[PDB]
């Protein structure tokens, strides 16, 4: 719809600190382009960061393995999150059904 | 002819950019070469070597400039010391990890 | 031409920074950079007790405002480090005291 096939990983409930960088690594370990538009802190004392990356349409359909690593000061061990499109799934035509409200609901006006 | 001791210092657990210091002590003769490694890759810039001082024994100290983000990324830093044809490698990482 | 407050940085050994015959020993490095005046007093505190032995302070050397650097080394024991002891580097600068607290706690 928008030609914006980007993928991001969001971090929540972490401490409101600085020096946070989100780098995307593929299955071969090669690096990708960086990102901008860093978010700010929330009134609930929770930090928010988003890592933006640009991939190709054909790469996503090939089921490539993409890993987002979290780099936070509190956690010394960077966790690995794997995001990939599950290949081998069948395609079905969706059926749209509209259910009008029943006569028992149109009583209280 | 005594093998030099290799020691690598790490930033404090509760916070400090920072610097990495590799110290070789009680080595002979005076000439010695000290370098730095980053994830098995040669470092071309960002490191300096102080003049060798006399503590007969000698002392040599090297300083490597690092960033907070790189240190917390669990990157492997190795201090390479060459002395009398022998190479010593010391690997360090985050203690709290 | 200018006066800048000294910066206090403390270096601690890693988990695998202890070697030698038991008990193992290591070193602590407290360095001040881009500080003036050149003279500086470096003292080590261990749980509120002043350390008067086992330390060696290197002479201050030169690293446009003039800059200087000072390196101090204190010998420490592995047993003391494992007891969650806190080491503080005391810096005196024109009557001002700057303290930095480090520990093995995560």
């Amino acid at each position: 719809l928008t030609k914006s096939t980007k993928l991001t990983c969001l971090v929540t409930d972490l401490t409101t600190y600085d020096s946070v960088t989100i780098s995307w690594t593929r299955q071969n370990g090669e690096a990708v382009k960086t990102h901008t538009n860093i978010s700010e802190s929330h009134p609930n004392a929770t930090f928010s960061a988003v890592g933006e990356a640009s991939i190709c349409e054909d790469d996503w359909n090939s089921g490539e393995r993409f890993t987002c690593t979290v780099t936070h000061t509190d956690l010394p061990s960077p966790l690995k999150q794997t995001i990939s499109r599950p290949k081998g799934v069948a395609l079905h035509r969706p059926d749209v059904y509209l259910l009008p409200p029943a006569r028992e609901q149109l009583n209280l006006r | 002819e005594m093998n030099p001791n290799v020691n690598v210092f790490v930033p404090p657990r509760d916070g400090f950019k920072s610097k990495l210091i590799c110290e070789a002590t009680n080595f002979t003769p005076k000439p010695i070469t000290v370098s730095w490694l980053k994830d098995g890759k040669l470092v071309e810039s960002g490191f300096t070597t102080d003049p060798v001082t006399i503590e007969q024994t000698y002392k040599v100290i090297s300083t490597l400039t690092i960033s907070e983000i790189d240190w917390l990324n669990l990157n492997v830093y190795t201090c390479r010391v060459d002395h009398r044809g022998l190479t010593f490698l010391k690997n360090v990482s985050s203690t709290c990890a």
